[PDB]
């Protein structure tokens, strides 16, 4: 170590140039293959690649979709990959239109299939999932093969293009008049103890707020009918053990001028959304309140 | 419905402009068919296909 | 839109002596929250003085603190201060501004200050009756420690009778923490802290309906073979009252104590204080120490 | 003492389209922004006897 | 240039089977209790704790605090350890006794049960990489199974614990030992046990006395439909300071749980081999 | 959609056609991805615009 080397700024990642440049000229020997530019070399979001099949594929072919892992309680498949649009229909949320709307568009064996394993077992539904982030790409086929990031911005290859998040109008949430500069956005599963089953809703909520007490305080505020069922059921029903009235998960960050409304289209049928333009995802686990 | 980015990619030829209002107020009262606004920089102009 | 800053520049409109700058050149690398996120911003916004109310409930104080964003504090210039915002998992070096000791590898918390000692370190920048309060960085038992006793104070006061009320509140607001004294400022009852006593009383009534008899009756069978200063200590507090057990259910003792977990988190998170800095390493003088961010 | 007689490595042989017969069906040609190309067609003008 | 590495000379000799086993975990997560650059082998892994006295949840605790890091590099007279950032993505070997899938939340376990690298009296103890839900499943089985201890002379106590031992997760089978011994248990486990069995018996007693009072002026008909609760479980079945008193064991009896409480998790996968012995995933700390 | 009139006016290679079958039977049968047939003189390429 000396003063020199102390003095001298770090090498620009840009400048230098790359393994494989070094190489060939190191040898001086010319390849067919382009190699100046490496592409993604800059990509600061985190990707993954998963499979999942053609039934399941709808609404997800745009970019911007949210992809969640669930159980099938079974050890041929195992795990599913499957949408917040396919929890539309379970959720009680939804209005009956949207619901008839997009129960007519997943009309596959695998999406049934989805449903009946999600409404088979006796665990409560957040059990069952887990968030894996939201999808940026797709090649179509009997198999067809999502990218999703897990942390970052959505984009493509040259960054020429950021990618929003599609949240459908029926699950979107707000709890203040004037949003705050910062938006954190949440995933919420809430469970109304009726009678017969535990009817779900599921939302995705838009907050200023980041710490977890006040959020969960105003939560607690907004939801105290489903709390009033809870400890209904508790007292009514003994020997029935619940756990929860509902699950709150962080997934993402986005600035509050970016949100606005949208439709998506899909075999000439229009489904409204919410859209969060340059939307980044920041994924927590699910923290559960009573 | 215009090609906004052929207007931004081709050459142009500087005017001084007179709007009598401001610009912005003549953009929000819709003085102009096929309005455009953005903010910051977007980079859609670089896709050429 | 216009992305958040990471870099906010402060500057005083109120003119500075020579002795002000001095002391806010002692002040780098120290904690300072704001509300808002700009690139230039004015000195009003900076610091904890702002929420000073004639409320001066410290509950509510310590709510607002909550929900503010904390900042680093760069090297000074004149009439200038630069502010930086962490990110999570970096490494940092903080600066302990307050009387409370930090060790090695213990998580600190961000409070509202309570006072110490003579009373007399407000000498923080007072100019135009502005003054540079700061939050105290402490470490998690004492955290604790200050949360359990507010909300004890809470509940006791419920139906008590009002002499023994101020009794209680004089007992209670004393906290002796690693060889030194601190007392609570203002603990006053109100809204705030009755929607806490609220959920701790529901949390409270759920783990009492749900405990199994296996967990009640443990405490009370082992007293009967077992002898231990833990012990005695333990079933002091207790009310005073071969065999087998009634029923065996290992699938039923299973959801129930999964259920009992949700509750007893329910309850443990009002005392709670979310952990801000992680340290792993510190000054001989305990003056600053290197911390990992988080939240 | 164990003994070893040389050690051998595969002498891989390459492969090109234009060498192969079957390049004779072909009609190559590079196109350096076939990248941003989308579709490509020709069109024909047939008038009977 | 060099990437941050953490320096570990070993302070005993070492045969060339001893490097090549030792090449053979460049990926595993190595424990290391503090942040130090320059450490000697008798801090790696867990046998520095180890103890005939206590079990397994002082090792979580324990856990809890030290640092993980990854092995990075194996040579002569020294290894490297690389001590991972959170947000980035780090590949990581599946130690643990349980296959994973893309998308798991992974937690660090104590471990439970080929041995690794037994030195003179020091051995490289690695912990359990496990799936979340696992973790939870382990850790209330283990807290049951220690509620039993008094009980274990009949046979259908016996039954349930032998029912309680033998868990099984995604196509893997296995038994979780017994945290009595000797017929008895742990001074950790007993500390545990006691403590849950506090608050339940506090809580039972302490509560209606505040909700009866703070049901009257409720706005939210709930805190009646608690009182409610409390007066049918009643059913089924004093001085300020001792009062004051019995809140703050309450309390202090409540901390005691925080290990057994609630858990974090450190890498989340998204990728893995049909060679499935290792994984990538993005670090969270 | 393709116009067919840019064709019909624009310069075109001179070809020697081969189809197997009857033009109309490879067209009538549906060999071809798009077709246009008219019968006469069709004025649509004279009125440029």
């Amino acid at each position: 170590m000396d003063a020199r080397a102390v003095a001298k700024r770090p090498r620009d990642p840009a400048d230098e140039d790359n393994e494989l440049v070094t190489a060939l000229k190191a040898k001086r020997e010319v390849n067919t293959i382009s190699v100046r530019y490496l592409y993604h070399a800059d990509h600061q979001a985190l990707t993954a690649r998963f499979f999942v099949p053609e039934g399941l594929v709808e609404f997800e072919a745009q970019p911007g979709a949210l992809l969640i892992r669930m159980e099938t309680g079974c050890d041929s498949p195992r795990h599913l990959y499957i949408s917040l649009y396919l929890l539309g229909i379970r959720a009680s949320n939804v209005s009956a239109s949207t619901r008839c709307l997009l129960e007519s568009v997943y009309t596959a064996s695998a999406a049934r299939a989805a449903l009946q394993w999600l409404d088979l077992g006796p665990h409560l539904l957040h059990r069952r999932l887990e968030t894996l982030g939201c999808v940026k790409t797709v090649s179509l086929g009997i198999t067809s093969l999502l990218t999703c990031v897990m942390r970052g911005y959505l984009y493509n290859t040259l960054k020429t293009e950021v990618f929003a998040l599609m949240i459908p109008k029926d699950m979107y949430l707000t709890w203040e008049e004037t949003r705050g500069r910062l938006q954190y956005v949440y995933l919420i599963i809430v469970y109304d103890y009726d009678g017969p089953e535990t009817r779900p809703g599921i939302y995705v909520l838009t907050s200023s707020i980041a710490h977890w007490q006040t959020l969960v305080d105003v939560a607690r505020g907004k939801f105290a009918r489903e709390r009033c069922s809870f400890v209904n059921r508790r007292i009514t029903r003994p020997r029935q053990i619940p756990l929860c009235t509902g699950v709150i998960q962080k997934l993402g960050w986005c600035l509050a001028d970016d949100i606005h409304t949208s439709f998506l289209v899909h075999k000439e049928l229009k489904l409204s959304v919410v859209r969060l333009d340059n939307f980044s995802v920041e994924l927590g686990d699910f923290r559960e309140f009573v | 419905m215009e090609n906004w980015s052929a207007l931004e990619l081709l050459p142009k030829v500087g005017i001084p402009t007179d709007f009598l209002t401001h610009v912005k107020t003549s953009a929000g009262e819709e003085m102009f068919e096929a309005l455009r606004i953005y903010y910051g920089d977007d980079p859609e102009r670089y896709n050429i296909h | 839109m216009a992305a958040m800053e990471a870099n906010i520049f402060c500057t005083f409109d109120h003119k500075l002596s020579i002795a002000d700058v001095g002391k806010l050149t002692k002040l780098v690398a120290a904690v300072v929250p704001i509300p808002q996120r700009l690139h230039l911003i004015k000195h009003y916004q900076l610091g904890l003085h702002q929420f000073v109310d004639h409320t001066r409930g410290y509950v509510r104080l310590r709510g607002l603190l909550r929900n503010m964003t904390l900042t680093l504090m760069r090297r000074v210039e004149g009439n200038q201060i630069l502010l930086h915002v962490p990110t999570h998992g970096l490494l940092y070096t903080v600066l302990n501004t307050g009387p409370v000791t930090w060790e090695k590898g213990d998580a600190l918390c961000v409070l509202p200050p309570l006072f110490h000692g003579p009373l007399a370190r407000e000498n923080l920048l007072t100019l135009g009756q502005w003054e540079l309060v700061l939050p105290w960085i402490v470490p998690m038992p004492l955290a604790l420690e200050i949360n359990q006793r507010l909300l004890i104070m809470g509940l006791f006061s419920l139906d008590r009778s009002y002499e023994e009320v101020k009794a209680a509140v004089q007992q209670l607001q004393t906290i002796t923490f690693r060889d030194a004294t601190f007392t609570i400022p203002d603990p006053v009852i109100d809204q705030h802290l009755l929607i806490d006593m609220k959920t701790a009383c529901l949390s409270m009534s759920m783990v009492a309906n749900l405990a199994s008899e296996l967990t009640m009756t443990y405490v009370r069978k082992l007293a009967l073979e077992d002898s231990s200063m833990l012990l005695v200590k333990c079933q002091e507090l207790l009310m005073r009252l071969p065999a087998r057990p009634q029923h065996v259910s290992p699938d039923d003792e299973i959801a129930r104590l999964s259920a009992l977990f949700v509750m007893l988190r329910q309850l443990d998170d009002l005392i709670r204080e979310q952990v801000v800095f992680t340290v792993c390493d510190v000054s001989p003088d305990n003056k600053s120490a290197t911390c990992i961010f988080k939240g | 003492f164990e003994a070893i007689f040389g050690t051998f490595c595969n002498r891989l042989e390459w492969v090109y389209f234009l060498t192969s017969g079957l390049a004779a069906a072909a009609h190559a040609i590079k196109f350096h922004d076939l990248n941003k190309l989308t579709t490509g067609k020709m069109l024909f003008h047939v008038q009977v006897p």
